[PDB]
RNA sequence: GGACAUGGGUUAGUCGAUCCUAAGAGAUAGGGAAGCUCCGUAUGAAAGGCACGAUUUUUCGUGCCUAUCGAAAGGGAAUCCGGUUAAUAUUCCGGAACCAGAAGGUGGAAUCAACACGGCAACGUAAAUGAAGUUGGAGACGUCGGCGGGAGCCCUGGGAAGAGUUCUCUUUUCUUUUUAACAAACCACACCCUGAAAUCGGUUUAUCCGGAGCUAGGGUAUGGUGUUUGGAAGAGUUCAGCGGCUGAAUCCGGUGCGCUCUCGACGGCCCUUGAAAAUCCAACGGAAGUG
RNA sequence: AUCAACUUAGAACUGGUACGGACAAGGGGAAUCUGACUGUCUAAUUAAAACAUAGCAUUGCGAUGGCCAGAAAGUGGUGUUGACGCAAUGUGAUU
C-alpha cells in the first residue's frame, strides 16, 4: 500500500533513471498488456535550473521551464519514497485509453507541464523539483 | 584413493625430501581451497596472487587482503580482536 | 599452395595478422587485417557495457552519437546494475544525512 | 493473425516479429502484406514467407495506412501529424512528407477508383488532397491538397478519427468523436 | 558497391549530375543489370523483365552516356 | 657466368619510415671541477596558458590552474581484384573502394512546451545543441591444457570439358570446375521481464550455478574469416572453331579426434600475477543561445 | 526407414612358421665410490666428484643506518626498499 496515488518515487531503470516521479495511478494487481504489478507516473525529464534573486525576470522564467513525462512503471524499477506531491487537477487524467490515443497522451503532457510549473512557481515540492545527483 | 599419503604433492615426485615436502602439502592444500566469502556466504573465494583473494560470486566480486596461503591468519585475527577490545575500552 | 607476407614485416606480430583468401584469379593469398576491438567497459563493476560495437579507438569516431551510448544517466559509461546503484545508494545516504541532520539540529 | 475463413482456422505467419505492430492491410496486385509498426512499414509475401520491402517513415509514430489500387503506393498517416507518401518503385525513403495538420493524424483513406484521398485528424480538420499517379516513369505522381473540410467539433481532445471513400464517386464518409458522420460531397 | 531495388531513385541519380555514365548487362539467365557509374559508387540495379528494362534504357536522359556490354 | 663492356631499370594519401612511447640516452636550471668536462632531468627556477570587460583617472584591470632523442619485430587512420614489363608493382594500367581534414550548398529532423520519441525493462531509433571542470573506457597485454565455431588446404559423391592407358580389365586415371577489398540486408555467453524452486534441480569432455531468484516461458545486446545479393563475369581458367574474331563450359553436393591460422567459452599455474605513451570515444556537470 | 565415419573384439581359411617382413626402433641385471635432484663452466685438449641450487645457520643494520660508488659535487645504487627487508658470508635436498 506505500505505492499510493500522490507518493512521490525515483524510477530506476529505463531512459528516466534517477527521476522524481509522483504515483499517478496503481494497478499493482495487473493488466492484459502489464500482466505484472505496474503503476503510471509523471516525472520530470529537464529539471528546472537554479535561480538566482540577481536574475532579471526573463531569465527566472525561461529557467523556471519544466519538461515532464509521463510513463508506466513497474514497481520493482520504482523507488518509493517518504516524500508526497498533492497532485491538484492531476485526478483524473490517466487511464489505458489516454496512452493508446497519444493525443489524449499529449494532453496529460501538457496539463502535468502546466501543473509542474505552477507548483515550481508557489515553492512547493522543493525536494521534488531538485535534481537528484548521483 | 588415488595416492594415500603425498596427496597435491604428488606433482614433484620423489624429489625435494619426504618433510620438505610435506610441509608444502598443508600449504598448497590451504592455498588451494575455496573459502566461504564473510560478505556473500557463497563458497566463491579463491586465491589471486600471495595476499589477494577475490569473490567470483555474480554481485559479489569483492577482493580482500589475507594471508599468504590462507584468508585469515591467526595473527590477524588475534590483532583483531585486540584491537576491538582496545577500542571498546578507549 | 604457399603464401608469403604481403608486408615487409616478417616474424608474425600482434600487428602482423593474417587471413587466406582465394581470389576470383583462383589464387591462394595472404591478406593482412587488423586486430579486433574491444567493447567499453563499465567504470564501476568492470563488465563490457552492452548496445555498443566492438571497434578500435579511432574506428569509433565514425559512429553516429546513439551508437556509442545507452539512452540513460551515465549510459555508455556505467552498466545498468551500476547505475541502479549509484541511484539507490544516493538517495538513501541523502535521506540519512537528512535524519541525521534532523537529529542533531534538537 | 491471419484467419482463413475457407479452412476455418487462424495462425500467425511471422516466426519473430519486431516492433508492435500497429496496422495491417493487403496489397491488391500482388499477393503481398503490409504491417504497419511503431516506425517502419514492412512488406512480407505470404506464399513463400519472406520479407519483400521496408519502408523508412522518418517518423516516431505510424497511425494508420492505405493503399493505392495500383499497388504501387502508401499513404502513412501518423501520430507526429504527418502525412508520408511511399511510392514504391521511388525510394525506400517516404516520397513526400506533409504537416499541414495541427494535431496528431488519426486515419489516411484512399479512394478505390478515383485519385483521391483524405487525411482525418483530432484537430476536426479533413484535408482532402488529389494524388494522381501515371504508370509513366518520367511522371512522377501529382500530389495536391483539394479542399480543407472544417468545422466538425472536438470531444475529449479526439476529433476525426475515421474516414472512409464512397466506392464510386468522390464522397466521404467523416466519424467524429460526437457521433456525427458528415457527408462531404 | 551499390545495389539499387527502386527504379526512380535510379533514374534520379542518373539525372544527378554526379552521374557520368551508364552500362547495360545481359546475362545468360536472362536478367538485365542496369549499371549507372556515379563519383563515389557504381549503383546497378537488376530487373528480370525484357520490356520494363527496355522502357527503362529509354527513360534515361539522351545526355547520359550509355554503353553496350563490355 | 654473380666475370667483362655498353645501355636500361626501382612510380604509393592506403606498404614502411615519418608520429608514439619502452629500457635508456640527453641539453636547459643548478652545483662541481685547474680544466678537458662531470653530476643533474620539474631538481633549492620568476620554467605558461585561459576567459571576461560600452574603454580602464583614453599609462589594463578582474578572475581561473614536464625539452628532446630513442622501436623499418611494440602502439598505430585508410586498397582490393584482374592485367601489364626484357627487368617495377598491394606503387604503373583497367575496374572497384577507403581514410583524414576543409568549406559552404541541397534534402531531412528538432525548435515560441528552446534542446526527439518508443519499451515494464535490458535497450532501440536517420537525425536528437552542451563551455569550463571532473571522471570512466579503448589503446592495454603472461603461460599451458583440452573443448566448441569459422576460413583456407586435405579427403570425397555425381555433372561437364579435354588428355593418359586399353592384348585383357577398369560407367576410370588425371587436369580443370575460381570469386578480392568494400557496400547492403539477415543471423543466440552477459543482461532484462514474468515466476517462486527439497521428491532439490539445471548442466560440462572438464562440477560449477541458483531464495543475492534455479529450471522453465518471453525478450535485449554483441554480428564475421557465416549467409543472400552488389562488386561479378564483362575478369580468371579449361575446351572447340575462324583469320585478331566467333562458339561453348565454369555445375550440384557430402565429410572429419584431419592440418594451418584465427575466434568463442572455460580450466590450471605462480613467494613469477605477466609495458608505457600518442591517439580515440563516452559520461557527470550545465556556461551559453525571423532566427 | 534411409545416411555417415574408423575404432576395437571373435571366427575360419591361407603361405618355404612367414608376420613392428624395407624404414623406424630400450640391451638387461647384482653391487661399491661419489654429487641429492633439473640446471652451469674452461669458445679451440679437462662437462666432472667442480660451480649453482633448494634447505640450514651465522653476521651487520630501525634510516642522523647497514653495504657499495665518485676527483668533487645541492652526486649515484640497494630503494617505487623497512627486518616475512636489504647487505655480507659458510655449508649444501630429506632422514
Amino acid at each position: 500500500k506505500i505505492l499510493k496515488p500522490g507518493k512521490v518515487a525515483l524510477i530506476t531503470r529505463g531512459r528516466f533513471a534517477g527521476k522524481k516521479v509522483v504515483i499517478l495511478q496503481a494497478i499493482d494487481q495487473g493488466s492484459k498488456s502489464h500482466p505484472f504489478g505496474h503503476a503510471v507516473v509523471a516525472g520530470v525529464e529537464r529539471y528546472p535550473l537554479k535561480v538566482t534573486k540577481s536574475m532579471g525576470a526573463k531569465r527566472i522564467a525561461r529557467r523556471s521551464r519544466v519538461k515532464p513525462f509521463i510513463k508506466v512503471v513497474n514497481y520493482n524499477h520504482l523507488m518509493p519514497t517518504r516524500y508526497a506531491l498533492e497532485l491538484d487537477n492531476l485526478k483524473g487524467l490517466i487511464t489505458a485509453d489516454t496512452f493508446k490515443e497519444p493525443t489524449q497522451r499529449s494532453a496529460a503532457r501538457k496539463t502535468v507541464k502546466k501543473t509542474f510549473e505552477e507548483k515550481y512557481q508557489s515553492g512547493k515540492s522543493a525536494w521534488f523539483f531538485t535534481p537528484l545527483r548521483f | 584413493k588415488r595416492t594415500k599419503k603425498v596427496g597435491v604433492t604428488g606433482k614433484y615426485g620423489v624429489r625435494y625430501g619426504a618433510s620438505l615436502r610435506r610441509d608444502v602439502r598443508k600449504i598448497e592444500v590451504q592455498q588451494h581451497s575455496r573459502y566461504q566469502c564473510p560478505f556473500c556466504g557463497r563458497n566463491t573465494v579463491k586465491r589471486t596472487a600471495a595476499g589477494i583473494w577475490c569473490c567470483n560470486g555474480k554481485g559479489c566480486k569483492k577482493v580482500l587482503a589475507g594471508g599468504a596461503w590462507t584468508v585469515t591468519t591467526a595473527a590477524a585475527t588475534s590483532a583483531r580482536s585486540t584491537i576491538r577490545r582496545l577500542r571498546e575500552m578507549v | 599452395q604457399r603464401v608469403t607476407y604481403r608486408r615487409r614485416l616478417a616474424y608474425n606480430t600482434r600487428s602482423n595478422r593474417t587471413r587466406i583468401i582465394k581470389t576470383p584469379g583462383n589464387n591462394i593469398r595472404y591478406l593482412h587485417i587488423k586486430k579486433l576491438g574491444t567493447i567499453p567497459r563499465c567504470g564501476d563493476t568492470g563488465v563490457p557495457l552492452q548496445g555498443i560495437p566492438a571497434l578500435r579507438p579511432r574506428e569509433f569516431a565514425r559512429l553516429s552519437h546513439n551508437k556509442k551510448t545507452v539512452q540513460r544517466a551515465y549510459g555508455g559509461c556505467l552498466s545498468a546494475n551500476a547505475v541502479k546503484d549509484r541511484i539507490v545508494r544516493a538517495f538513501l545516504i541523502e535521506e540519512q544525512k537528512i535524519v541525521k541532520q534532523k537529529l542533531k539540529q534538537l | 493473425l491471419i484467419h482463413q475463413l475457407s479452412r476455418g482456422a487462424s495462425q500467425s505467419p511471422f516466426s519473430k516479429s519486431k516492433g508492435s505492430v500497429q496496422a495491417v492491410t493487403f496489397h491488391p496486385t500482388m499477393p503481398y502484406l503490409l504491417v504497419a509498426t511503431q516506425r517502419y512499414v514492412r512488406i512480407y509475401n505470404l506464399v513463400k514467407q519472406e520479407l519483400v520491402k521496408t519502408l523508412l517513415t522518418g517518423v516516431k509514430w505510424v497511425s494508420s495506412l492505405s493503399v493505392h489500387s495500383s499497388g504501387d503506393h502508401v499513404i502513412i498517416g501518423s501520430y507526429d501529424k504527418r502525412l508520408c507518401w511511399f511510392d514504391l518503385d521511388f525510394s525506400s525513403k517516404p516520397y513526400k512528407n506533409l504537416r499541414y495538420h495541427s494535431r496528431a493524424l488519426r486515419d489516411v483513406s484512399y479512394h478505390p477508383s478515383l485519385p483521391l484521398f483524405c487525411s482525418g485528424s483530432d484537430d476536426g480538420d479533413v484535408q482532402v488532397f488529389h494524388g494522381r499517379v501515371y504508370s509513366d516513369l518520367l511522371a512522377n505522381p501529382l500530389i495536391v491538397p483539394l479542399k480543407i473540410l472544417r468545422n466538425h467539433k472536438v470531444v475529449d481532445n479526439v476529433g476525426v478519427l475515421s474516414t472512409c471513400w464512397h466506392p464510386k464517386e468522390a464522397w466521404l464518409f467523416s466519424a467524429g468523436a460526437g457521433g456525427e458522420i458528415r457527408m462531404w460531397t | 558497391p551499390r545495389q539499387i531495388s527502386d527504379i526512380k531513385q535510379f533514374l534520379e541519380i542518373a539525372r544527378r549530375k554526379d552521374a557520368t555514365s551508364a552500362r547495360i548487362k545481359k546475362n545468360t539467365n536472362k536478367d538485365v543489370k542496369f549499371k549507372l557509374r556515379c563519383s563515389k559508387y557504381l549503383y546497378t540495379l537488376v530487373v528480370a523483365d525484357a520490356k520494363k528494362a527496355e522502357k527503362l534504357r529509354q527513360s534515361l536522359p539522351p545526355d547520359l552516356t550509355v554503353t553496350e556490354v563490355g
